[PDB]
């Protein structure tokens, strides 16, 4: 039947990365969540008129298990590389995440999107132009998202699915 | 009828329940949300005890109430006013007789004494199982000592005197088994010859046993204080989550050590023996229910430097490929088979902690701190209950000790294992991948030959234990 | 995984807490810290079936004697503990037995009679006297030592079997 896409979220810890998938998969309209619930990370969606199933792996909180990244990344067909727009270090981490994905997938052309995440009202330190330039240097889309208003969230995942479909 | 209560003006915990101050989930009630006053009332309720609630509350309350304020509130809860004499008592006294004081006696027996005792039970659990509040705030401890040490009256006396001693013990602060542990197993390296200890020279059974004791100890040392508030992800994580981080760093180091042992063995035949030995260790981990150990191995075998060694893979026996496959299948579909296996085995076990970390973090991030109802902000207690369900599961697997004997030298060897040396992580993992490319180059480059590096026999002694008299 | 709610009852100081902590942690508690109410969980395979034991450890001190209905309502099975060197704790057993039967409105509540401290030589309650009482209740009698572990698993897991067969 319908295609299932195995998506993997990667990025620095401690800066609200988990809000991306929570807000997507959520009862979009009731702010509540049980992640232990079987298939709290599976979602049927319609993208460009084509129904599909998203299976999202987000290991947020396990960042210190750095030798498990390959194990987790290997499951994925497409990747969301997430940094926080108020944390320059998380933005600088992106290059190595991308290199590690290319290595695990043994490909220089892995479907992926760069996501700049606004996780609080603290001052932005990564300007959108910096992140656009980085994404363009990699040849991948850039999406900014809010961890509070759900803005950009659907765009981030749907854009990634389009990258997979057009690979 | 029900007992009458003090006026809510002199005793705040007698206000009637309403949706402006408490909300229940759909045979004791389960609280969805409430004011802190109502949470503390139900924490110390006169009609029933709720020891699970006590654990949940004491584990999670700091996200909505400071320790100093909690103590003030439970002291307030404790100080219950007694009712005045009733009309019948008054008439008895006016006639020079002793009043029956029936209503007073009932209120003491059925309200004051249960509530006071349950306040003391909160104090007792707080001191016994959440003593870090008092380690980190000496004045809080002074206040608790003074409160407990000045409770008067005979009904509470046994527990007051007990709690005083418990506190004093905690300030200045042994396993029995149904069996003898099995005999420590030795291979090429003999007892006391730590300079020869290595992956292939220690007995694979004993590598797995000693790593399991080490990983069990690391697992058992993690307290809920290192988890609530997602503090292991925040800037002060080294201060607030040191035992958790030590545990994870051990796991990371062992995975990297496995990868290093593999890719630094340049001779194909020798490298096959290394991988086979690692899968034998995995087999013993499975037998011991050391799921942390299982995943340390799986992570190494699925890593970029190891995964691509097709020439090494081709020579691994079928039975060992199957063992590794079954271990990897535990992690598939968001750990579906792992979760079911963990819930079916007979402890002791060593769980994989990463799943708990993600579930705690997502529970805290994905649920609001308060619910707004009728213009009031109520503490969202269901969110805290969900977190405490996870910390409770963690604690349940921390109780059971392994019936295995420590070997101090092998223990020290794995405690001091440092595969990265002085190298940073990126430089070291690039090194491992370049080593992989060297020993098995990308097609169409030809496969080179390399000299042997081990002077001792490569044959495994196997993983079934031996038993002399 | 079936969940079983076990409750440990009996006179103050007979060893209810030491028994429970020995089962949970494999450790003997030498101190006598009177319990108010404690709860423990233990996953364990019994007769090939994995289950989850919820164990309620209750107060034996008489000052808490008016607070028992609430835990007796929730419990599925009861370990009725006395100490074999304390005749009064044996005489207290029937008060617990009768209260449990009243609260649960049942003549057929899963229970096990436990004679604890069997490591001590100076016995004052004979096994035969306790066994007679257990037979009159229709329940097994198991002597235990929280200090040495003798009988501890047998007592708790026999109670699980009683609940399972109920
Ligand atoms: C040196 C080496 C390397 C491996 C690496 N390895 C491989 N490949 C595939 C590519 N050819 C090379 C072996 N596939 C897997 C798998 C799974 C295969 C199918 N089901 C999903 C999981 C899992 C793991 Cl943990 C390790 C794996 C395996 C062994 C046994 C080995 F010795
Ligand atoms: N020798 C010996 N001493 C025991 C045994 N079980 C308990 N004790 C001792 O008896 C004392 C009381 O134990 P405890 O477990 O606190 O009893 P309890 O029935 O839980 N008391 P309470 O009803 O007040 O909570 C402690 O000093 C304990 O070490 C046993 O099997 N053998
Ligand atoms: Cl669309
Ligand atoms: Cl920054
Ligand atoms: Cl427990
Ligand atoms: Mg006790």
């Amino acid at each position: 039947g319908m295609t299932e896409y195995k998506l993997v979220v990667v990025g620095a810890g401690g800066v609200g990365k988990s809000a991306l998938t929570i807000q997507l998969i959520q009862n979009h309209f009731v702010d509540e969540y049980d992640p232990t619930i079987e298939d709290s990370y599976r979602k049927q969606v319609v993208i460009d008129g084509e129904t599909c199933l998203l299976d999202i792996l987000d290991t947020a909180g396990q960042e210190e298990y750095s030798a498990m990244r390959d194990q987790y990344m290997r499951t994925g067909e497409g990747f969301l590389c997430v940094f926080a727009i108020n944390n320059t270090k998380s933005f600088e981490d992106i290059h190595q995440y991308r290199e590690q994905i290319k290595r695990v997938k043994d490909s220089d052309d892995v479907p992926m999107v760069l996501v700049g995440n606004k996780c609080d009202l603290a001052a932005r330190t990564v300007e959108s132009r910096q992140a656009q330039d980085l994404a363009r240097s990699y040849g991948i889309p850039y999406i900014e998202t809010s961890a509070k208003t759900r803005q950009g969230v659907e765009d981030a995942f749907y854009t990634l699915v389009r990258e997979i479909r057009q690979h | 009828g029900q007992m009458r209560l003090p006026s809510a003006d002199v005793y705040r915990f007698a206000e009637p329940d309403s949706e402006e101050n408490i909300i229940f989930e759909e045979g004791i009630p389960i609280i969805k949300a409430g004011t802190v006053i109502k949470l503390i009332e139900r924490l110390t309720y006169h009609m029933y005890a709720d020891p699970n609630f006590v654990r949940t509350f004491l584990t999670t309350y700091r996200s909505f109430c400071k320790p100093q304020e909690l103590l003030s509130l439970i002291i307030e809860r404790f100080e219950i006013p007694e009712p005045e004499p009733t009309e019948a008592d008054r008439i008895a006294i006016e006639n020079g007789d002793q009043p029956l004081s029936a209503e007073l006696k009932r209120f003491r027996k059925e309200y004051i004494q249960p509530v006071q005792l349950r306040v003391l039970n909160v104090c007792r659990h707080w001191v016994e199982h959440h003593f870090y509040d008092f380690e980190r705030d000496a004045y809080l401890l002074q206040r608790m000592e003074e409160f407990i040490g000045t409770v008067r009256g005979k009904a509470m006396k046994k527990w007051v005197e007990s709690i005083t001693k418990i506190i004093q013990r905690k300030k200045i602060a042994n396993i029995t088994f149904q069996s003898s542990p099995p005999t420590v197993e030795w291979h090429i390296s003999r007892p006391g010859h730590i300079e020869t200890f290595d992956l292939l020279t220690l007995h694979p059974i004993e590598i797995a046993r000693q790593l399991t004791l080490l990983e069990s100890d690391l697992y058992r040392a993690v307290q809920p204080s290192e988890l609530v508030g997602s503090v292991w992800t925040k800037e002060d994580k080294e201060i607030n989550s040191p035992n958790l981080l030590k545990m994870i760093r051990h796991t990371t180091n062992l995975t990297l050590w496995f990868e290093k042992c593999i890719v630094e063995t340049e001779n194909l035949e020798e490298r096959v023996a290394v991988v086979s030995r690692i899968i034998e260790i995995l087999q013993v981990f499975q037998e011991l229910n050391n799921f942390n150990g299982v995943l340390e191995v799986v992570s190494a075998m699925n890593s970029s430097p190891v995964y691509r060694l097709d020439h090494t893979f081709e020579q691994i026996p079928s039975r060992q490929k199957k063992i590794l496959e079954e271990a990897h299948e535990l992690s598939e579909d968001h750990y579906k088979k792992y979760l079911a296996k963990l819930r079916s085995i007979n402890p002791p076990c060593v769980p994989f902690f990463g799943i708990y970390l993600t579930n705690i973090l997502k529970t805290e991030e994905g649920n609001p701190e308060v619910l707004k109802r009728h213009g009031k902000e109520l503490i969202n207690f269901s969110k805290r209950r969900k977190v405490a369900e996870i910390t409770g599961e963690i604690q349940q697997y921390q109780n059971q000790p392994y019936c295995l004997r420590v070997e101090s030298d092998i223990k020290r060897f794995f405690e001091n294992l440092n595969p990265m040396g002085n190298s940073m992580e990126k430089e070291f993992t690039d090194y491992l991948f370049n080593k992989s490319l060297e020993i098995e180059p990308r097609n169409p480059k030809p496969l080179p030959r390399f000299p042997k590096k081990y002077s001792y026999p490569l044959k495994s002694p196997g993983v079934r234990p031996s038993n002399p008299r």
